């Protein structure tokens, strides 16, 4: 089934989130994490990369 | 197993030799790419030609082609 | 014999021949053509008894045996006598 | 001309590519055309037809786990009598199509059987095995029904064999039950069914309605198995819906055409106020009826 | 009147379905 | 001993392949990843060059 | 029929006549003729039901 | 060797079948079902989920 | 000099006659003043023969 | 923006499907109603019930 | 700084996971009639136990 919405909500990250063995170590120090927007072109591919 | 699979690259059996062109060809690159990615539908291209082949069996020479197990 | 305890970071790939081409979005030519007419002169496999100073063709299988034996650490820890 | 202009709607994050090409087309000299259908992921399976390709385990799981198939369908198809669930002619033409599967090799035997004049002695190995051989590969798709039927027809029998009809049959045309018994036991030695009197029944019934007809045992070689242009089921040979032979009979309303929504029809594809004029839905009821 | 309450209800840590 | 398993050699076996000196190709992950799907879609026997 | 035994016809036809009717009125034979006649739609809403 | 990782966005919830018309034309793809809810976008293109 | 990765096939393109003095690549490949450092111990004490 | 909320988890359906079954795909003169369902409509009365 | 550093890895919220995955099919223990009886065969401190 290609899997398809009822419903979005700008629910806070912790809720469904990559538990704290699934994603690396501390990442407010180590790794900053930005999802910031391409300047080249994305057609199929999300825009804040 | 068998008697080998014995294709050649050349003019004839004893002038052109046992090997195809490794994947690393110029011609051979966007086939293997797509052979990578759509890796269910039927891509045009060289890319067969080549050693490196979308099987599990690859191209490579004594292939034993009736073998019972391969 | 004749052991120096060296060391080494990075060896070669396996030489499986089946490494991954490094991939290209376009091509610097666009003739397609070209690999499928590309003739070459003979291969003449054997002249005269094929007869070489050195030992041309039997050193380099040997060279190639040697580092593919290598490689494959000997290759017998696979199967040797599994039957 | 007041010439159109469309600008070509380019992919977005939210419109995607395939939409944006399949929804919207910039060339209007195909708008307000009418609705276009596909089939995605069980809809596509269930009309293409395109059986899984197996595997080992993974595919052997989901595959020996699957039981009674044709008995599960039935399941499925009676289940729309709860509460919660409607009768579905979906459930029941699947329930149809999962037990008309074997329709090939059977239309196929029994033509074997019943049109075959002299079909040798068939209850003898050797054409008994030439019947199993070619119904085995008529079934798992290898042969086709018309050149499966010609293998038979053309196998190797007996030398001398008009000689030796000649001696045993007037008019050459010998008795079929040798012949149906020969293709029971065919279809009860290849697992064709898995509950076995099935092969019997409908290799003994789709004979017993065709005795009815008029040349009941002539076919035009082209209609009689498979070609290009066949015969709509109803009135293929040895088939099920034979005996489903009927027709239908209409009392339109001064406005039947415009009500096509109106009565207790089953929606799949449900009216929205954009194209429904005053419909209300096949539920509503305006005129009731008191009842306790 | 759920028996041994007062160390099943009040004092068992999981309510006494959970078992540690 | 080898070479009856060059011509049976698969882009499968690449990972089990380093693994016999352990060596470590250059994109480990990515291969780890699609050798994992590929031995997926066959049984454990289909893809082990040890059979 | 049982006690009568294989017989002198010659392909053992009488034989095959009667064990082809032997098979025709089992339960076999009525379980497939029901599903020949869901497969042909003579019932309605109840018997759905029951 | 030789394989791409990718990570793209289309919209991700429970579905069954979708309907899709920009005001020209009509393309639907089903996934067989009884019953669901059935929601309705406008926000470019008319689409419909159930 | 370039910095791809170490192919084990150089010996057979390039004619450095002290190549084939020697048998694997990563030895063939040795410069003398290290060569020289290569002490002749027997076969177990080589952490590998042992 | 405040059209990002109004992006997407999935990759989307495909349309790489021919018509259902019984689709009311438009050949010349057929009275197309898109909206019934094909099959379960014309599913007699007498069997399934006015629901 | 161990117990910390499993806790930067998130391997202490692995082991918390597993005990609720683990609970899955953990059936209530029948606790006796008279459960004060019930311990105290346990325990074997009743006459004979």
């Amino acid at each position: 089934a290609t899997q398809a919405p009822v419903a979005t909500v700008e629910i806070p990250a912790f809720f469904n989130e990559r538990p704290a063995w699934e994603q690396p170590p501390l990442e407010e120090t180590l790794y900053v994490t930005e999802s910031r927007e391409r300047y080249d072109d994305v057609r199929s591919g999300d825009i804040y990369e | 197993r068998g008697p080998k699979l014995t294709e050649f690259v050349g003019h004839n059996p004893r002038n052109g030799t046992q090997w195809r062109f490794s994947q690393h060809s110029k011609y051979f690159r966007i086939g293997v790419w797509r052979e990578t990615i759509r890796r269910n539908d039927m891509n045009e291209g060289l890319h067969g030609h080549s050693s490196w082949q979308k099987s599990p069996q690859q191209a490579v020479p004594e292939v034993r082609l009736m073998a019972p197990y391969p | 014999m004749k052991y120096a305890d060296l060391e080494l970071t990075t060896r070669g790939e396996f030489p499986h021949g089946m490494k991954e081409p490094g991939f290209v979005k376009k091509l610097d030519q666009n003739i397609p053509w070209y690999f499928s007419t590309y003739r070459s002169m003979y291969h003449w496999p054997i002249t005269g008894d094929n007869w070489s100073d050195l030992n041309e063709a039997e050193k380099h299988h040997d060279l190639h045996m040697f580092y593919t034996l290598a490689w494959w650490k000997l290759g017998e820890g696979i199967f040797d006598a599994n039957d | 001309a007041k010439r159109r202009v469309i600008v070509p709607i380019h992919p977005t994050p939210n419109y995607p590519a395939h939409f944006i090409k399949a929804s919207f087309t910039t060339d209007p000299l195909k708008e307000k055309q009418k609705a276009r259908f596909s089939s995605g992921g069980e809809a596509m399976r269930e009309v293409q037809m395109i059986p899984k390709n197996l595997e080992g385990e993974r595919s052997r799981r989901e595959l020996m786990s699957r039981g009674d198939t044709e008995f599960e369908a039935l399941v499925e198809f009676i289940q729309g009598a709860s509460y919660d669930q409607l009768i579905s002619g979906r459930r029941f033409k699947k329930v149809y199509d999962k037990l008309s599967e074997n329709d090939d090799t059977f239309v196929w035997l029994c033509h074997t059987a019943m049109s075959v004049l002299n079909p040798g002695d068939v209850r003898s190995r050797l054409v008994y095995n030439h019947l199993r051989t070619l119904a085995e590969a008529v079934a798992n798709g290898e042969m086709t029904l018309r050149t499966a039927f010609r293998f038979y027809e053309s196998a190797v029998r007996s030398p001398a064999y008009r000689e030796i009809a000649k001696r045993q049959m007037e008019g050459g045309a010998a008795t079929r039950l040798a012949g149906i018994s020969a293709a029971a036991d065919v279809m009860r030695r290849m697992g064709l069914t898995r509950r076995p009197m099935a092969s019997y029944f409908e290799l003994y019934q789709r004979i017993v309605e065709r005795s009815e007809a008029m040349t009941p045992w002539g076919f035009p070689p082209l209609f009689q198995f498979e070609e290009r242009l066949s015969l709509e089921p109803r009135l293929k040979f040895f088939s099920r819906a034979s005996q489903q032979a009927l027709e239908r009979r209409r009392r339109g309303h001064i406005m039947s055409a415009y009500t096509t929504l109106q009565g207790r029809r089953i929606f799949w594809i449900p009216p929205t106020w954009n194209r429904a004029g005053r419909f209300l839905g096949p539920h509503v009821t305006l005129y009731p009826g008191m009842t306790p | 009147q759920l028996q041994s309450r007062e160390r099943l209800i009040l004092g068992t840590h999981g309510a006494g379905v959970v078992q540690h | 001993r080898i070479r009856p398993l060059l011509a049976v050699m698969s882009p499968v076996d690449i990972l089990w392949l380093e693994a016999l000196t352990q060596n470590s190709p250059h994109n480990k992950e990515q291969l780890q990843r699609r050798i994992a799907f590929q031995t997926s879609l066959g049984t454990p026997e289909f893809f082990d060059m040890s059979k | 029929a049982e006690a009568v035994g294989l017989d002198n016809a010659p392909g053992h036809y009488t034989n095959f006549l009667d064990w082809m009717g032997r098979l025709t009125e089992t339960r076999g034979f009525k379980t497939e003729h029901a599903l020949f006649q869901f497969s042909r739609r003579k019932f309605n809403r109840d018997d759905v039901r029951v | 060797h030789l394989y791409c990782i990718d990570n793209y966005n289309s919209i991700y919830f429970n579905l069954n079948g979708i309907l899709i018309w920009l005001n020209v034309l009509h393309i639907n793809i089903i996934l067989i079902k009884y019953a669901f809810l059935i929601l309705l976008n406008n926000l470019e293109y008319l689409i419909i989920f159930k | 000099k370039s910095f791809d990765a170490p192919q084990w096939d150089l010996w057979q393109s390039r004619a450095r006659s002290e190549d084939i003095d020697e048998a694997l690549q990563p030895f063939m490949d040795m410069p003398q003043s290290l060569k020289d450092r290569r002490y002749d111990i027997p076969w177990w004490a080589n952490p590998f023969g042992a | 923006y405040y059209w990002s909320r109004y992006r997407m988890p999935t990759q989307m359906p495909k349309f790489d499907g021919p018509a259902p079954i019984a689709a009311p795909q438009n050949m010349n003169s057929t009275k197309t109603n898109e909206f019934i369902d094909p099959i379960d409509d014309k599913f007699p009365l007498s069997i399934r019930g006015p629901l | 700084i161990e117990e910390n550093l499993r806790i930067v890895h998130g391997l202490r919220e692995k082991e918390k996971y597993d005990f609720t995955v683990l609970q899955r099919a953990t059936r209530i223990p029948f606790q006796g009639y008279d459960m004060d009886r019930f311990l105290a065969q346990q325990k074997g401190t009743p006459y004979g136990a």
